[PDB]
């Protein structure tokens, strides 16, 4: 996690203007559409047959804004990612069988859908910096897989 | 693969794109440039500082070679077939960095298409972006 | 993509293999398991412990489709269409775990094999691998 | 480097037994021959035509044990290999330009050459902690690059 001053305050900045409540709805969702593979971890979320099925399922939302909420938990501790993330990282491993691959994959819908809210504000200079944070972050959660 | 409506949804957003294209290929060699900055070491012999005008050449070349593709999206093999000879066999980059360089393009669409850049879309324009990764690719090592 | 040299080579190989595929596939799932543990994750309801029988039993799965893929080494997606439905569309394995699986099955040939082991039949096997992946993967989303 | 004291251990012994002249020079040529892509860095070194005019090149065999020499120095350092790394880090990026995604691959052929040495000594076991290692000596040669 390099990170120098400047991006840091690069990635603060913009966070607090993100409603986690619906940007988290969108990322799981889109999530699970443009990687349909990724849908064989919440076959309990009822029907995801299409984009509609998915991105307004209620259940999506509420898992979605858990998610963004944990992402919001590692910006307040990026100097200890590994420790904010380690339950998180055993349950996901122990638990729920995830392969750390799908980490990435989330990371990058995050990025991508920052970019569709923020359209010109996500910069390059910026974008490069959401990209050490999310990779620090699947770094973190998949620490503890054995 | 693609199937018919991922096509009309990629020919709808690259339809929006328009004149803008050489323009948005440049900001999505920028952006990987710096997110990534591994794959610079494919562009030694190139200027690569913000607003170059080495990048804004190299982007129009790689947005012109896209809208071929799209315009071809039925035999993209064979139209991209140039390409891949150079990428794979000349240049010899790696797969990994296709997928970088497919994640910047997403995220400079986004950026600049608020209103198409819905999920199905995105979906469709991810999986363009495979097919013509696997097209240039597929003769590597 | 294979030449006949590599077909070639593959079939010496994997004949003398013979009789041990069955032990030589469940010894690659063993080092799979150990050196790359993420992969643990797509086996759950596995005993994954050492000598473990449920691991022999897949060892010899895997031995024997590679033995099939040999055979139809001229038209592996007909001969491996069931299998590239399993992985990529049932299971949903990443991609990324093909060439773990790959390396380790790699890495069991050349410790039981020295005399066959080769460089120039190490770039077959490994052109071999790598086109059994691509066809278990293709369509993975 | 997360290795387990019975991990360096196991490590230790089986590099102490290792001929580097014949280790080196396979490595090195089973690189070029198996991922013909690396030949482009090489260029300077000769015929590189097929694969036995590649094990018999004098200039690939020097190079190799050059390569293992290198890799013997961070394995009686793996507490810093980032340190240890440094120079030769800056050295493929801002000299050679080499795509670290290519350290992977050297890595890899790297341990099968000591399967193909070892053979039944060359354990499950004892190869995980060298896939270990061959990531932390990767990971440690792509730090510097920017
Ligand atoms: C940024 C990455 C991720 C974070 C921060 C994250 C966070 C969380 C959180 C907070 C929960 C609730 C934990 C609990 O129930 O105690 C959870 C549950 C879960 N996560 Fe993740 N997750 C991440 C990525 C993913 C990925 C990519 C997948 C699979 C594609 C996934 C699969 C699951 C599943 C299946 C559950 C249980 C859902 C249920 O209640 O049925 N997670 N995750
Ligand atoms: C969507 C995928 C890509 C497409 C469509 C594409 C397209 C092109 C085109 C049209 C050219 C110029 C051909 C010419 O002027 O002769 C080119 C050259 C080149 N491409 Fe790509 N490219 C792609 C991905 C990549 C990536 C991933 C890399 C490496 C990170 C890369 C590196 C290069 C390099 C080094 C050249 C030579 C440039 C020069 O020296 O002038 N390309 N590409
Ligand atoms: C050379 C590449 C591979 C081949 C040839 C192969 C072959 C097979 C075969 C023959 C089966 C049994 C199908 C049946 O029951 O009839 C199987 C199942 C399975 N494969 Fe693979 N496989 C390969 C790679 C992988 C990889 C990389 C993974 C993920 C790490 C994987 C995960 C699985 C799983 C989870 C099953 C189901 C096991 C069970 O449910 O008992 N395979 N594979
Ligand atoms: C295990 C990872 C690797 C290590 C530890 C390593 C180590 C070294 C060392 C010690 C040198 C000599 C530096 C000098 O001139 O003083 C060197 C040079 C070089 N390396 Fe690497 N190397 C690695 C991987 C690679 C990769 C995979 C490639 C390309 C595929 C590569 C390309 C080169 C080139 C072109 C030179 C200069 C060769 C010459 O003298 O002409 N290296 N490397």
């Amino acid at each position: 996690m390099h990170l120098t001053p400047e991006e840091k305050s690069a990635v603060t900045a913009l966070w607090g203007k993100v409603n986690v409540d619906e940007v988290g709805g969108e990322a799981l969702g889109r999530l699970l559409v443009v990687y349909p593979g990724t849908q064989r971890f919440f076959e309990s979320f009822g029907d995801l047959s299409t984009p509609d099925a998915v991105m307004g399922n209620p259940k999506v939302k509420a898992h979605g804004k858990k998610v963004l909420g944990a992402f919001s938990d590692g910006l307040a501790h990026l100097d200890n990612l590994k420790g904010t993330f380690a339950t998180l990282s055993e349950l996901h491993c122990d638990k729920l069988h995830v392969d750390p691959e799908n980490f990435r994959l989330l990371g990058n819908v995050l990025v991508c859908v920052l970019a569709h809210h923020f359209g010109k504000e996500f910069t390059p200079p910026v974008q490069a910096a959401y990209q050490k944070v999310v990779a620090g972050v699947a770094n973190a959660l998949a620490h503890k897989y054995h | 693969v693609l199937s018919p409506a991922d096509k009309t949804n990629v020919k709808a957003a690259w339809g929006k794109v328009g004149a803008h294209a050489g323009e948005y290929g440049a900001e999505a060699l920028e952006r990987m440039f710096l997110s990534f900055p591994t794959t610079k070491t494919y562009f030694p012999h190139f200027d690569l500082s913000h607003g170059s005008a080495q990048v804004k050449g190299h982007g129009k070349k790689v947005a012109d070679a896209l809208t071929n593709a799209v315009a071809h999206v039925d035999d993209m093999p064979n139209a991209l077939s140039a390409l891949s000879d150079l990428h794979a066999h000349k240049l010899r980059v790696d797969p990994v960095n296709f997928k970088l360089l497919s994640h910047c393009l997403l995220v400079t669409l986004a950026a600049h298409l608020p209103a198409e850049f819905t999920p199905a879309v995105h979906a469709s324009l991810d999986k363009f972006l495979a097919s013509v990764s696997t097209v240039l690719t597929s003769k590597y090592r």
